[PDB]
């Protein structure tokens, strides 16, 4: 490659136009979202399960934790290879 | 072997590893003698030829293959009897390799220095005592329905969070742009979605009148010559929208996972589930806030080494969340990275020290504990914990934040926790 410039100026001029984040709500797009409307039933909530503690995770985007099985992120780790000696030798 | 400790750029310690021919002649022997072993020549070889013959002029070709192997095991030997340890990654500068001379080579590799530790007591480090008091689960809930609301066409009054039809048109700064102008326009009000100010000129009205504002937009605009100008909008104020609050019949609410159409039990949800989430939030908070006062606190210069890991493994996380970019992220600019990731092992460093002196660990019963509060508070602990053992990505995350978060808490135990008392909101309230 010698050097393709593709800079197609930024046009920053009037950016984030925003309109309020809203103009779906107005009947046809909320038929899209309600485009299912039918899903687990059960006497319960399928009792083939160990626990109900949260069998439906109901809980979103809160700060941390979440639900899904990940969580956290901000570590620092390293130190001085103290870690528990179960570790794979992969760089 | 000849080895030095050869100090060069402070970190960076050159151990000049000179093995002479005595090792050199019997090292690569030792290969030559198991080669003929390995392909069982062995048995046919009566021991006639000396294995001088064999090691210097028919072995040259192998006495390469040895380079590595002499490199390697001698490194490592002569470090731990030298009670020099390594960081990062080791560079080896091999002199020369001869029959006769020494195979000198100059492994230089940088090594952790005198860590200093100052004022730890002196850091203050918030800590909020957060929980869901009826007052955050009713305004949890609440919050619930009118993010789920269903917008229905009203008349009469604008409510401060409605959804209100206008159509607005104008100029911003006295100058043709767009966004100025808007028929049958739509502002869901309240929310972080348009300008604070331009609403609240619909929000001293009703219905259906005509009157022109002057909006001032926010620095907080990312669009650079609009951050802070005043644009000129007749707003034609048609109608409103209320958020009208959904129904939370058994249907309903057994679909989030609540099987009893109690709502006393959506109250009892929020509680263990938001407080799980929230343990492990404040343990993030305090331990976030501890580290920013700990480094600003404190100093100590990091192994370059060490640096270019923490900047390489953010070029790998960066390319791939970019557009999923193999390894081309090595040429990204250092200096947006340099900052931050030594930064990064400054952390490392200065809870490195405080570990080593407190003696702390992975600690075996806080990774089970957490492993069972994680895994009992879904539908199947059993599969989770399996799934979780297996997957060392995650694994990895429990063993680094148990260890953090003991790291941390040693540090607190010398530093000054601030604690304070406080609602749920608190950890909402984190926006800049």
């Amino acid at each position: 490659a010698r050097a393709d410039v593709t800079l197609g100026g930024g046009a920053k001029t009037f950016a984030e136009t925003a309109t309020a984040g809203e103009w779906q709500g107005k009947t046809l797009r909320e038929q899209a979202q309600a485009r299912g409307y039918q899903l687990v039933s059960d006497a319960a909530s399928l009792n083939s399960v160990t626990e109900a503690n949260q069998q439906k995770p109901l809980l979103g985007l809160f700060a941390d934790g979440n639900m899904p099985v990940r969580w956290l992120g901000p570590k620092a780790t390293y130190h001085g290879n103290i870690d528990k000696p179960a570790v794979t030798c992969t760089p | 072997m000849q080895v030095s400790v050869e100090t060069t750029q402070g970190l960076g310690r050159r151990v000049t590893i000179t093995i002479a021919a005595d090792s050199i002649e019997t090292a690569v022997k030792s290969e030559l003698v198991n080669v003929a072993k390995k392909v069982r020549i062995d048995g046919f070889r009566k021991g006639k030829v000396p294995m001088n013959i064999v090691a210097q002029r028919y072995g040259a070709s192998v006495r390469q293959d040895v380079l590595g192997d002499l490199m390697s095991r001698n490194f490592i030997d002569a470090i731990i009897k030298e009670k020099i340890n390594p960081a990062g990654a080791p560079t080896y500068v091999p002199g020369e390799y001869k029959l006769g001379e020494d195979f000198t080579y100059s492994v230089e590799f940088e090594v952790y220095p005198e860590v200093e530790l100052q004022g730890l007591e002196a850091i203050e480090v918030e800590k909020p005592i957060v929980e869901v008091t009826d007052a955050d689960v009713d305004g949890m809930l609440d919050t619930l329905r009118k993010q789920q609301a269903t917008w229905k066409e009203k008349d009469g009054a604008v409510e401060a969070e409605d959804r209100v039809t206008i159509d607005f048109t104008g100029s911003v700064d006295g100058e043709e742009f767009e966004g100025g102008k808007a028929s049958d326009f739509v502002l869901a009000m309240g929310q972080g979605r348009m300008i604070p100010g331009f609403e609240d000129g619909i929000k001293g009205h009703k219905a259906g009148e005509e009157f022109t504002i002057d909006v001032t937009f926010p620095e907080e605009y990312h669009a650079e010559n609009l951050k802070g100008k005043a644009a000129k909008f007749a707003i034609n104020l048609k109608k409103v929208e209320e958020r009208e609050l959904p129904e939370l019949t058994a249907e309903f609410i057994k679909r989030f996972g609540v099987e009893d159409g109690s709502v006393e039990g959506l109250r009892a949800e929020v509680r263990k589930n938001m407080e799980r989430e929230l343990k492990s939030a404040i343990r993030n908070r305090v331990k976030s806030q501890a580290i920013e006062g700990l480094v600003k606190a404190n100093d100590i210069d990091v192994p370059a080494a060490l640096i270019d890991s923490e900047i390489d493994v953010l070029r790998r996380q960066a390319a791939q969340r970019f557009g999923g970019n193999e390894k081309q992220a090595l040429e990204l600019p250092r200096e947006l990275f340099e900052e931050q990731a030594k930064r990064r092992v400054v952390v490392g460093l200065l809870l490195g020290e405080v570990i080593r002196t407190n003696e702390l660990k992975a600690d075996e019963e806080r990774v089970k504990g957490l492993i069972e509060e994680m895994a009992s508070a879904y539908e199947d602990p059993k599969e989770v914990i399996e799934f979780y053992s297996k997957n060392k990505e995650l694994m990895d995350n429990m063993r680094n934040v148990a260890l953090e978060e003991q790291a941390v808490e040693a540090v607190l135990a010398k530093a000054k926790v601030t604690e304070k008392e406080t609602t749920f909101n608190e950890l909402m309230n984190q926006q800049a």
